[PDB]
């Protein structure tokens, strides 16, 4: 409801980033690792076994979901056996979505200093966000960034129009419906990130301020979080922890600042990021100027309030990931933060200024410090798309586990743009793992060989008489393949051959293990594959194992299996589902969550209490 | 607890002469992990043999190893001027603790 | 080539302090096995502790397992040795070793590869 330039100038502005950013997501086509994992957890849901990785264990492997059922939905509706198709498809909608949102919302912001007055709007903090080449990396794999970016723009844009709809029509500030649509919003971002949380609660708050009544506080609170207190029930009762599992599996120490403070460095150095910064913020500290430089619920309604409140949560974001430790991946973690700082100039307006302020000459050479800053800034933006990236240091192991991963899988694999799993077969040891599931009819334990880049066999007991005539179709026996990368072997292997890793994030044994060292990234915490010959039907003896494994390791280990401790934990996930077994679990999830093993089976052993087995000698 | 007794102490040789270390453990050896070392005065050790069978990258053919159920041998066939010092064996599991033995040295005449 | 260079060592009072380092050069300290072994003076040699951090594995011998400690920092491919309480008769000549791994992954034959040169640590005083 302003006048036509206005009108038009936003919208063609609109429609050139969107194009620009579908195109660089388009030359940059993959999916990662981490991308198919998700798909697994699809299939065995599509296949009638539940939300699970492996058909016998109520494990939870994703940390959103909401990625994973939109996906779930979306290869419901889809009748092609192709997953990764819809994965490209929602993260390439979603991601455009949400930065056309923001930019929506960021006009409204401006929009009611503008009455009767000829200006433009260009763009500003929309540019330089996808003239990042890691923002165009990310806009496409398999993960849920897009996902954010639309959350994000739907909340800015929600928050500015209830920060502006303050007009006391009947003694309120606005309708009953948008205040519940808000809350349940607000209340929504837990579900999408843990992370996230902190952003939402926060919104909350606010509102919980601006409430007249106790009663009208009661109703918000009861309204905002009804899912997500719904979904802990059922995960309390489904899978027996208060938490996913990959977090239970990591056991931190404290903080490492040193770690964040090598990744900030490793981001920024590529591209110079502190010039656009220091750009944008003189251009938003002289926009400001020209609108003028000049009891609680009042203040906390108001438009100066959501500012600050979306630059503070970017700010507690960047800590957060700070604080952590960062990531073994270029960027992919601090974008977030990014995204929330540059929302309030995502789009600047450009005008003449008025006549009551500045007289003549005076508002002829504000206009050309705005012009020359945005065209530095554009400027900035084209040098820094063809920028060649990390560098020539980002296909080993480096002193630091920081690695780009595209170009990694790229070289890894043969193909400049890997999107399907048939096209990850190309793996050094990805061809020979067909051949030995298919050469072991009775079944076998899988394992990484030493020498060469085939397995190594660990044959199973064979079948009783009178159980092997009974089968349908033939008989095969149990396949177990044990290893680090998943999404390649879950989405090839089949849905009745059990896939596990070693940090923890499909093991429940390895997830309840403690810490004694530090080390690496990511790459610290692994279990002894000792453990893994242990439990199983598989043989035990030296004529059957390699000689890189110890017996008596292995007998220990099979001995402490046996604790009664460990048994209720290990049944809590494996035992039918049932009524009795709901409430169980929902009585007894705080102190599964609570529990931890000894990696050493003697240590083990001497913990629990129980004999030490003979030697083998 | 696993000890190793090492035979002899000292060996009297000249050049060109057969030598014979014999190192003895006293439970079940299944690792069969025995390795040998050379060290001269002053110096750190170098690997001669692991696996109890096998000889190393860069270490002449003179140089040989053998189980003997419990028992384990190394050997040396023609000694030159340039093989006199002390020699050690050693135990260790996949994981397990690491044992050395007691060192034998070989003098010239 | 691969390196590994050692540092700190001198004389201290008994139950005294003291921290050794070991920097190492052409492999990652991610993926091997590291260990310390020290010789006294006119006696052989001694295993002492060893590390793994692939595995998160620690262990000492029973000698100084409970006043020893190692760790390692992999951002700059360091391992470290503490030394607390230290009686007069852990006076040698103090090592650090690399394993004997295999090619295609991370398994150890039970030997020791590399040598270092040696640090003597004289704990008596006086
Ligand atoms: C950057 C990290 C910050 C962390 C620490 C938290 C700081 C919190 C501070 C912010 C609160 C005060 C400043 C914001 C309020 C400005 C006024 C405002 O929003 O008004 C509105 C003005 O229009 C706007 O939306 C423009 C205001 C924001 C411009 C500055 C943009 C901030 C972002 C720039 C810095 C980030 C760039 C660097 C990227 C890494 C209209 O409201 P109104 O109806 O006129 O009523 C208010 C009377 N003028």
């Amino acid at each position: 409801p302003y006048h036509v330039w206005v009108r038009v100038s936003l919208w063609v502005s609109v429609v050139t980033v969107a194009a620009l950013f579908g195109w660089g997501a388009w030359q940059r086509r993959w999916i990662a690792d981490d991308g198919l994992i998700v798909l697994r957890t699809v299939r065995n849901l599509l296949a009638g076994n539940g939300p699970v990785f492996n058909a016998g264990e109520r494990v939870e492997a994703n940390t959103s979901t909401v990625w994973s059922y939109l996906v779930t939905l979306g290869g419901f509706v889809a009748g092609s056996a192709r997953l990764e198709y819809v994965a490209l498809v929602l993260a390439l909608t979603l991601s455009v979505l949400g930065v056309v949102l923001v930019m929506f919302g960021t006009a409204r912001l401006y929009a009611p200093g503008l009455t009767g007055r000829r200006a433009v709007f260009l763009p500003a903090g929309a540019l330089v966000y996808i003239a990042i080449p890691p923002a165009r990396d990310f806009a496409t794999s398999g993960l849920e960034n897009g996902l954010v970016l639309a959350y994000l723009g739907l909340l800015w844009w929600m928050m500015v129009c209830w920060s502006q709809g303050l007009r006391r029509p009947d003694g309120e500030r606005t309708s009953r419906g948008f205040d519940a649509t808000l809350a349940v919003v607000a209340g929504m971002s837990v579900l999408v990130r843990p992370e996230l949380a902190l952003i939402g609660g926060l919104a909350l708050v606010m509102m919980l301020v601006a409430a007249p009544t106790w009663r009208r506080r009661l109703a918000l609170v009861v309204v905002g979080g009804l899912i997500p207190v719904a979904y802990q029930i059922f995960r309390m009762g489904y899978y027996g922890l208060l938490v996913p599992g990959t977090a239970l599996a990591k056991d931190a120490s404290g903080a490492k600042w040193d770690q964040g403070l090598v990744y900030l460095a490793n981001f920024n150095q590529p591209y110079l990021l502190w010039a656009p910064a220091v750009l944008l913020i003189g251009l938003g500290l002289m926009v400001l100027l020209l609108r003028g430089r000049p009891w609680i619920a009042r203040t906390v309604q108001s438009p100066p309030a959501v500012v600050a409140f979306m630059l503070i949560s970017g700010l507690l974001q960047a800590v957060y990931w700070i604080r952590q430790g960062g990531d073994f991946m270029h960027g992919r973690v601090l974008l977030t933060p990014l995204f929330c700082l540059l929302a309030p100039v995502a789009v600047i307006p450009l005008l003449l200024p008025d006549r009551s302020r500045m007289a003549r000459g005076a508002g002829y050479l504000y206009a050309g410090a705005t012009a020359v800053l945005w065209l530095a800034v554009a400027g900035w933006a084209l040098w820094a798309a063809n920028s060649p990236g990390m560098g020539a240091d980002a296909t080993r192991v480096t002193y630091s586990g920081i690695v780009d991963e595209r170009r990694f899988y790229s070289q890894a694999t043969g193909h400049a743009h890997p999107l399907t799993a048939a096209d990850y077969l190309d793996y050094p040891r990805m061809r020979a793992v067909l051949t030995a599931i298919e050469n072991t009819p009775d079944g076998a334990l899988l394992l990484p060989s030493g020498d060469y880049d085939r397995w190594d066999v660990v044959p199973a007991l064979p079948p009783p008489p009178d159980v092997r005539a009974a089968a349908v179709g033939g008989y095969v026996g149990p396949h177990t393949v044990f290893f680090t990368n998943l999404g390649m072997l879950g989405m090839n292997v089949g849905l009745d051959v059990r896939v596990i890793d070693q940090i923890g994030l499909a093991n429940p044994l390895a997830a309840h293990t403690a810490r004694l060292t530090d080390g690496r990234i990511g790459h610290d915490k692994n279990l002894f594959p000792d453990w893994a010959v242990a439990e199983g039907p598989f043989l035990k003896e030296p004529p059957w194992i390699p000689q890189y494994l110890d017996e008596d390791w292995i007998r220990q280990a099979e001995a402490a299996l046996k604790c009664p401790e460990t048994d209720k934990v290990l049944d809590a996930i494996r035992a039918p589902m049932g009524f009795r077994r709901f409430l169980s679990n929902v009585m007894h999830a705080a102190e599964y969550t609570r529990y931890r093993i000894d990696r050493v089976p003697l240590y083990e052993l001497a913990r629990c209490g129980l004999p030490v087995p003979e030697p083998v000698d | 607890d696993i000890q190793m007794t090492q035979s002899p102490s000292s060996l009297s040789a000249s050049v060109g002469d057969r030598v014979t270390i014999t190192c003895r453990a006293s439970q079940s050896v299944s690792s069969s992990a025995v390795a040998w070392y050379q060290q001269k005065p002053g110096k750190a050790p170098k690997l001669l043999i692991y696996s109890a069978s096998s000889l190393y990258s860069g270490v002449p053919s003179r140089f040989s190893g053998s189980r003997s159920g419990t028992d384990f041998t190394l050997t040396i066939s023609s000694l030159q001027p340039e093989d006199f010092a002390t020699y050690y064996c050693q135990q260790s599991p996949p994981y397990g603790p690491i044992t050395f033995g007691q060192g034998t040295k070989v003098e010239l005449k | 080539e691969v390196q590994l260079v050692e540092s700190g060592g001198g004389l201290v009072q008994p139950g005294g302090s003291l921290r050794l380092s070991c920097a190492a050069s052409g492999f990652n300290v991610s993926s091997s096995y590291i260990h310390w072994v020290r010789q006294a003076p006119g006696k052989g040699l001694e295993w002492v502790a060893s590390i793994s951090s692939y595995y998160g594995y620690t262990s000492y011998a029973d000698s100084v397992k409970g006043r020893f400690t190692i760790s390692a920092d992999t951002s700059k491919n360091t391992a470290y040795l503490q030394m607390n309480s230290l009686r007069a008769e852990d006076t040698a000549v103090y090592y650090c070793a690399r394993g004997y791994m295999y090619s295609h992954w991370v398994y150890s034959y039970g030997a020791i590869d590399y040598w270092g040169q040696g640090t003597l640590v004289t704990v008596s005083s006086a």
